[PDB]
């Protein structure tokens, strides 16, 4: 009837990612949209708060490297996993679906480690 | 004096004259009173003696009753017509096979709870030992989650078991974690495997509905989120433990 | 052989449209759109920021669209109800007695929106003040 | 008809009829249990108790204490010995569900808290919250799913068991999905199918406690004992009928009349007791039929409440408190706002006298076996002989669970022991249920089943009630009589197969015609007045210890005609002065 002896899932590694990404990018993620997509863009920074220098200066800081990776990348482990189910829920096949969203997920990862290990 | 009157929609089916449901209407005579129950009865009684239909108790804590009202999964004793004068509609329990008219096959449900071991595993006290010392602090772990009169509304309710009928549910969820928070019961390790399956607490994506609907106020989704952690701290052990 | 032939009502890609709390979990898992494209900008950031003054004064002008100002302004909205939604669903993985009595969930959500709250304000402090 | 094969079967997963099966398998771990039920067993009436359970628990009580409450309230109807078996088995299947899991409120320390009911001088009645019931039910029911032995028939209606040389041998019941007939044979088969409530207008009682066990026994020769008995609880909301719990009062809720007084000083029940303190046997918490009388009193006076729904009184509760009501009578609190949409915070809630607990049933020995060898019955069906004229409060769910123990054992040894039976007959009693069902199913005449179960109840309550009269319990029984030929000339509409309950309820209004009529002749041939049977007629108003001291049998010949016996109650230590 129902199967007696079911295979353990896999979903507590993508579900445990999608949850420390949810949290960061629910306490992070509205300031940073702020700042970035609003007040730079606006000029609505004091003098040269968010000058090419500046935020040069901060991304290249080992701080502001852990920060910018985790900002990119937390919330798209989140992102990606929700995207995925979505699929589902809105009953579109897509084939390899896991290995589409979550390897997206890792390339991406990737290309910021690089990105953030500098160029 | 004079009752007012309430065109009620049933959702007739035969599997023995229908290919498939059926809208029927039935005047029925109502007050602040009047329940859909009582108003089932009537038409029974008076309309159409072929109506078949759950309940016992009329008092929602044997949770027979279950079915849908306006497309929301409802106990038909404690749904009254005095809140539907503008139209009201009546189907068998969503997300469940249409046996007869209001009545589904609620197997699954069954099997599926009974599938979690839903009893106190591995204590060895005797009666002549007396109870076990539970204290209201240690109660109050599981508590809420003992509630369920297995209604089986928030089945009708979670999408995601209508889009997966094999996902074991909330309700069963519930009743295991109810007995895994139970500080007499020690076989939570035979309730892990169902739990952890993908047709466990992996397959809810806390949509959440069905606390919303339960009648009891148990609050499955709570149970099933906090299955998902204990899910994840097995897995974790179980990747660490190549004993 | 059995008189019975049980019905199974099929269930459309379109049941979320029904009923407005399937339609606003919809709109819950939506966000996350926003949120990714949230995280590409930022790498675009984040290379061009690499790539010298000369691009990232080409990123800068890309976010004064203003077509891209207004879908990161939806993607603030998105956040937001993100964080809204997030802070309510969380505290239900807890578990906690005090006294006898299982509390939550407003204990938990006032502390997570607290934390937002300071962080918000230290990260703008910090990024603008200095 | 298919046939199954089962050491013994169990009609009924009700409180008592779950503990039974479970007593069962652990006595014969290799046996085929074959538990059958109407509805999946958590539908059971033994859900809906909220009062709570007895057993001695505290150090300065005694069985012997216990043993008491039960004679003077059975108004020493009660065998006796049966008694004292009761008392001292009660302690160990409490603490038994306990380790079953059974979530028992508790005391500070984690031992279990107890409270008082069915007067009691020492509180023994452990509970979980107000609603103990759903909690030992369901704890029994989820307990026994690990026993392999127990094989459940889910929604199977038995029609009839089969008896030859005075020996059960199994059952015929249908298949309530499917339509189908089947055969569980069994040299052993308890009965465990509750009361029969339902035979009145107004009740406690769930759809399904309409007496069909009962009525069964009664169709092979087995005699129904004090039916005349029927237990009214003081405390029911208009129409519905439903339970507001004695609880209500034993936190200091008040009954008052239309002109707000507090009526129950002036029947005996005074003085007075301050809104805070209430005492067990004074107003509010004084006897239950004294409660009930009073009611019936206020009412011919005029004093009670007319309402769309009846006349009633009001169950004033506002002075116990937020914290107190939701942390003892959360339920009774629901239930008032949806069926008589009143908050026991705001406003009073109306109440009046309910039938609610069915005392007499099926006889049966110290064992819970009936005259027929094999036959045994445990639960509200039965009639052990431990409740007399009175049922105790809180010693019924205590009796499924101490006697459906007993019972499950005393099947299991009476199936081993069984020997086998003359296979064409027992094929032929099958056939017979058959033959029998299928006459009902062509049966025409144009009578509606339920106007015949409205007027059945209807006579019932008037007849039958708190107050009786010769002029009135006859009229019942000249009611009743009329109904039964009335029933030969009902056509069940419904000739459909899968889940039928047109069908079954005609069945089910068969049972309860023929219960009732014991029930009231049982009545109207005990004149006297003796606990739940009260009686107006010059002669008959006091309790006669010279001539009724002997239990009512009642017997349902081939005829249709019921014939009383009578049979003496076995006294041991406590005699009735
Ligand atoms: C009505 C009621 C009774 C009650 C109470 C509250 C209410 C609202 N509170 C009590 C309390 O607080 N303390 C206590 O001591 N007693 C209380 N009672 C009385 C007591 O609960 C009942 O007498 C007792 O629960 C009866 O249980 P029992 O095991 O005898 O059976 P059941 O629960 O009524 O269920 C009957 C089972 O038999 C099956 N059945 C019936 N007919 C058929 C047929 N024809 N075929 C197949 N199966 C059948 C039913 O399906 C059920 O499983
Ligand atoms: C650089 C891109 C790399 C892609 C990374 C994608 C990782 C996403 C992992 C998702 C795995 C999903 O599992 C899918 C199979 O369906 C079965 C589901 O039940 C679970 C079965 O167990 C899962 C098996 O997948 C294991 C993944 O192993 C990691 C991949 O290592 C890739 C390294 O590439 C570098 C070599 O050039
Ligand atoms: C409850 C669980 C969770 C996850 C991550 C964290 Cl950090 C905390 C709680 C959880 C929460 C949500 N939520 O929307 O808030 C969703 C799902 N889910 O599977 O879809 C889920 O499993
Ligand atoms: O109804 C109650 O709460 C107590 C009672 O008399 C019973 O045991 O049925
Ligand atoms: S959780 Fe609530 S809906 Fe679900 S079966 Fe249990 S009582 Fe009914
Ligand atoms: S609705 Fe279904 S998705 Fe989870 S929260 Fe309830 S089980
Ligand atoms: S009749 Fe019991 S849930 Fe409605």
């Amino acid at each position: 009837m129902i199967n007696p002896n079911p295979k353990r899932s896999d979903e507590p590694v993508f579900w445990g990612l999608f949850g420390a990404g949810g949290m960061w990018s629910a306490i992070i993620a509205p300031v940073m949209i702020l700042l970035v997509g609003i007040l730079l863009p606006l000029g609505l920074f004091p003098g040269d708060a968010l000058s090419y220098e500046r935020v040069l200066a901060f991304a290249q800081s080992f701080i502001g490297r852990v920060f910018l990776f985790l900002m990119i990348v937390l919330p798209l482990w989140c992102g990606l996993h929700r995207m995925h189910h979505a699929m589902h829920d809105l009953k579109i096949h897509v084939p390899a679906g896991k290995w589409v969203f979550y390897g997206l997920a890792a390339i991406l990862t990737v290309v910021t480690l690089i990105g953030v290990v500098t160029i | 004096a004079e009752m007012k009157n309430l065109k009620i929609e049933v959702v007739r089916y035969n599997p023995e004259v229908d290919t498939a449901p059926h809208s029927a209407f039935y005047e029925v005579p109502y007050d602040a009173t009047t329940s859909l129950l009582d108003a089932l009865g009537y038409i029974k009684d008076n309309l159409a003696p072929d109506l078949s239909y759950r309940w016992s108790c009329r008092m929602a804590i044997c949770g027979s009753c279950g079915m849908m009202v306006n497309n929301v999964p409802k106990l038909a004793c404690k749904t009254f017509l005095r809140d539907y004068t503008d139209g009201m509609k009546v189907e068998a329990l969503a997300n469940f096979p249409i046996e007869r008219d209001l009545v589904v096959d609620m197997t699954h449900f069954i099997e599926s709870l009974e599938a979690i071991k839903p009893y106190i595993i591995g204590n060895s006290r005797t009666a002549d030992q007396g109870t076990n010392i539970q204290t209201p602090a240690q109660m109050a772990k599981y508590h809420q989650f003992s509630g369920c009169i297995n209604c089986g509304l928030c089945y009708a309710a979670c999408p995601q078991f209508g889009l997966n009928p094999e996902f074991i549910g909330p309700a069963a969820i519930t009743l295991a974690h109810r007995y895994n928070e139970d500080s007499r019961d020690h076989g939570k390790k035979e309730r892990m495997a169902q739990l952890n399956s993908q047709n466990g607490v992996w397959s809810c994506t806390f949509v959440g509905y069905c606390s919303e609907v339960c009648p009891k106020h148990v609050d499955p989704a709570a149970a099933i989120q906090q299955g998902k952690v204990e899910s994840s701290k097995d897995f974790l052990i179980a990747t660490l433990k190549p004993r | 052989t059995t008189k019975r032939k049980p019905y199974v009502r099929p269930m459309t890609s379109t049941w979320w449209k029904k009923l407005p709390f399937y339609r606003f979990y919809m709109l819950r898992e939506g966000t996350a759109v926003p949120a990714v494209w949230f995280s590409i900008e930022l790498i675009f950031g984040l290379f061009a920021l690499k790539n010298g003054p000369e691009a990232w004064a080409g990123f800068v002008d890309f976010l004064q669209n203003p077509v891209i100002v207004i879908i990161n302004l939806i993607t603030l909205a998105a956040a937001l109800l993100h964080t809204k939604t997030w802070f309510e669903l969380a505290p239900k993985a807890a578990n906690i007695i005090v006294k006898d009595e299982k509390m939550g969930p407003e204990p938990i959500i006032k502390s997570l929106w607290a934390v937002t709250v300071v962080a918000t304000i230290v990260i703008l402090f910090v990024a603008l003040y200095w | 008809m298919q046939t199954f094969q089962a050491d013994l079967a169990i009609v009924g997963a009700g409180g008592a009829g779950l503990r039974a099966a479970i007593a069962a398998a652990q006595a014969n771990p290799n046996a085929k249990i074959a538990l059958i039920s109407k509805v999946y067993p958590m539908r059971s009436h033994t859900v809906a108790a909220e009062g709570g359970s007895a057993a001695v628990a505290q150090d300065h009580d005694s069985f012997e204490y216990h043993f008491h409450d039960t004679v003077a309230g059975g108004d020493w109807l009660c065998e006796q010995d049966v008694v004292d078996y009761f008392v001292h088995h009660c302690p160990t299947e409490m603490t038994q569900l306990e380790l079953w899991g059974c979530p028992w409120s508790r005391r500070p320390d984690g031992s279990v808290n107890v409270r008082r009911f069915g007067g009691m001088k020492i509180e023994r009645t452990w509970f979980a919250a107000d609603k103990t019931g759903f909690h030992m039910l369901h704890t029994l029911f989820q307990t026994s799913l690990q026993f392999p032995q127990i094989q459940r028939f889910d929604e199977h209606f038995v029609l009839d068991i089969l008896v030859d040389d005075g020996h059960v041998r199994g059952l015929v019941a249908m298949n309530m999905m499917e339509g189908t007939l089947v055969q569980i044979r069994a040299n052993a088969v308890v009965m465990a199918t509750g009361g029969a409530g339902r035979v009145y207008r107004y009740n406690t009682n769930g759809g399904i406690v309409t007496g069909d066990g009962m009525g069964m026994a009664l169709s092979h020769g087995v005699p129904l004992r004090d039916m005349e008995f029927v237990q009214y609880h003081p405390t029911g909301l208009p129409g519905s009928g439903i339970l507001m719990t004695e609880g209500c009062r034993g936190e200091g809720g008040i009954l008052v009349n239309k002109n707000g007084y507090r009526y129950l000083q002036d029947y005996g029940m005074g003085p007075e007791t301050p809104l805070g303190e209430p005492k067990n046997k004074y107003m509010e918490l004084g006897p239950r039929d004294k409660v009930s009388q009073a009611f019936w009193h206020e009412w011919r006076k005029g004093n009670t409440i007319s309402t769309p729904r009846g006349d009633v009184v009001y169950l004033d509760l506002r002075h116990l408190g937020e914290k107190k009501l939701h942390e003892r009578l959360p339920f009774i609190c629901e239930l008032a706002k949806a069926y008589v949409g009143v908050d026991p915070v705001k406003e009073p809630i109306p109440v009046r006298p309910t039938a609610h607990y069915t005392m007499g049933g099926i006889e049966t020995d110290q064992n819970c076996e009936t005259r027929i060898k094999g036959l045994f019955a445990v639960g509200e069906c039965s009639s052990v002989g431990l409740h007399g004229a009175n049922r105790l409060g809180s010693n019924s769910l205590a009796e499924l669970v101490v006697f459906g123990r007993l019972a499950g054992e005393q099947a299991t040894e009476r199936a081993a022991t069984a020997g086998n039976g003359n296979e064409a007959a027992i094929e032929a009693q099958a056939a017979g249920v058959e033959q029998r069902l299928k006459d009902l199913v062509n049966q025409d005449g144009g009578e509606n089943w339920a106007k015949i179960r409205d007027e059945m109840g209807l006579a019932m309550e008037e007849g039958c009630g708190i107050y009786r009269t010769p002029e009135l319990m006859q009229k019942t029984i000249d009611k009743l009589a009329e109904l039964q030929e009335r029933f030969k000339r009902v056509r069940i509409t419904d000739t459909s197969s899968v889940f039928n309950t047109d069908l079954l309820y005609t069945i089910e209004l068969g049972h309860g015609l023929n219960v009732a009529e014991c029930m009231a002749h049982s009545a109207m041939a005990r004149k006297e007045s003796r606990g739940a049977h009260q009686r107006l007629d010059e002669g008959c108003t006091e309790r006669d210890d010279v001539n009724f001291l002997k239990h009512t049998l009642a017997f349902r010949d081939a005829d249709g005609t019921t014939r009383l016996e009578y049979s003496d109650v076995k006294i041991t230590t406590l005699p009735p002065a």
